């Protein structure tokens, strides 16, 4: 099927220039076009400007002409978009939309998974992972909830499972707050029964892309 | 040049109907057919409903609809479902390799039955306290309407100090979920004999107690 991949989350500081970019594969090469559309927090989508990477055709909207170039490869079917003189009202959720037919196609079928950029003079910290033991008892299943507090990382976002993808249900990963210092903190239960935590052991599994980090914590009474 | 104009939120029961608007001008959405709608569920890429102002790409319900009348469009969606809970933005082709998007409309399903939080309290990790640091941890979950309220307590009394609680956000069972903590040393979280989670949810007020001991 056609899939949008992105490049991952970023901090940028304010005045430098950040690249995104969009590999499309399963695309049936021709006259299609990757649009750059993005989203400050809380906001709407933005569209930014297209490419044809087929003809070599470039187009922005008018706030960001000067400042976004668009540029792509049609022999890797990647196209990137840089954005100069950043600030932090820069900072954005900037996914890839695809047109499949410039000519016939006036709409976007094909979204990539985004990538947030965060303009900020800070500067990158991994998260610290502390275990939120059960402590407690129902019944012989009954309820338990056991769970990880992933604290003071920056930026967003951070990624949790549970025993690498083993324990899937029932699990629960909170959105994140922001805490007066700048920095992140979230936290992820999963519900289990009661006498599983004699057998067997949980572990989870933290993802800070960002700061190219991975953390594995067991949760233990 | 500018977003096309979209009313910020729309609201109904299960079973009903709503439209949005999306209101541009003679240059995008009164010149060309080439309306679409994108439904954004809170955190993934938004998704193709209603290309081509009236059209459906295949598996895409029916209740969704599309309608334009000179300059404004439409979404229409025909019995309200739970899983339609989104924001729903509207997109003109505004000339050639150009578009523009509406500033968005923020639809809530109302109305489905009433569910309780279930509340649960971990006091801090004793690897924590042994970095210096404690961290009381409230979670919230499973309760409807989408609003709840947050207040803690050191043994009877008020603490607003270093206390920080999410926004409600949806569970895949179109339930609610949200989580709050409180930020403490661990010599205030020993001298204390009791700390204490109090959510309230539509007029009634639950607790939770965690303690040193």
């Amino acid at each position: 099927q056609v899939q949008l991949v992105q490049s991952g989350a970023e901090v940028k500081k304010p005045g430098s220039s950040v690249k995104v970019s969009c590999k499309t594969s399963g695309g049936t090469y021709g006259t299609y076009s990757i649009n750059w559309v993005r989203q400050a927090p809380g906001q709407g989508l933005e569209w930014m400007g297209a490419i044809i990477p087929i003809f070599g055709k470039t187009n922005y909207a008018q706030k960001f002409q000067g400042r976004v170039t668009i540029t792509a490869d049609a022999s890797t079917s990647t196209a990137y978009m840089e954005l100069g003189s950043l600030t932090s009202e820069d900072t954005a959720m900037y996914y890839c939309a695809r047109v499949e037919d410039t000519a016939l196609d006036h709409y976007f079928d094909y979204w990539g998974q985004g990538a947030l950029v965060t303009v900020s003079s800070a500067s990158t910290k991994g998260p610290s992972v502390f275990p939120l033991a059960p402590s407690s008892k129902s019944t012989s299943g009954g309820t338990a909830a056991l769970g990880c507090l992933v604290k003071d990382y920056f930026p967003e976002p951070v990624t949790v499972s549970w025993n690498s993808g083993a324990l899937t249900s029932g699990v629960h990963t909170f959105p994140a707050v922001l805490q007066s210092s700048g920095l992140y903190s979230l936290s992820s239960v999963v519900t289990v029964p009661s006498s599983s935590l004699g057998t067997q052991t949980y572990i989870c599994n933290v993802n800070h892309k960002p700061s190219n980090t991975k953390v594995d914590k067991r949760v233990e009474p | 040049q500018s977003a096309l104009t979209q009313p910020r939120s729309v609201s109904g029961s299960p079973g009903q109907s709503v439209t949005i608007s999306c209101t541009g001008t003679s240059g995008d959405v009164g010149t060309y057919n080439y309306v679409s709608w994108y439904q954004q569920l809170p955190g993934k890429a938004p998704k193709l409903m209603i290309y081509d102002v009236t059209r459906r790409p295949s598996g895409v319900p029916d209740r969704f609809s599309g309608s334009k009348s000179g300059n404004t469009a439409s979404l229409t969606i025909s019995g309200l479902q739970a899983d339609d809970e989104a924001d729903y933005y509207c997109c003109s082709y505004a000339g050639t390799l150009t578009w523009v998007f509406g500033g968005g409309t923020k639809l809530t399903v109302l109305g489905q039955p009433k569910a309780a939080p279930s509340v649960t309290l971990f006091p801090p990790s004793s690897e924590e306290l042994q970095a210096n640091k404690a961290t009381l941890v409230c979670l919230i979950s499973d309760f409807y309407p989408g609003a709840v309220t947050v207040a803690w307590k050191a043994d009877s009394s008020p603490v607003k100090a270093g206390v920080e609680t999410t926004t409600p956000s949806k569970q895949s069972n179109n339930k609610y979920a949200a989580s709050s903590y409180l930020s403490l040393t661990p010599e205030q979280w020993k001298s204390h004999r009791s700390y204490s989670c109090q959510v309230t949810h539509e007029g009634s007020t639950v607790e939770k107690t965690v303690a040193p001991t």
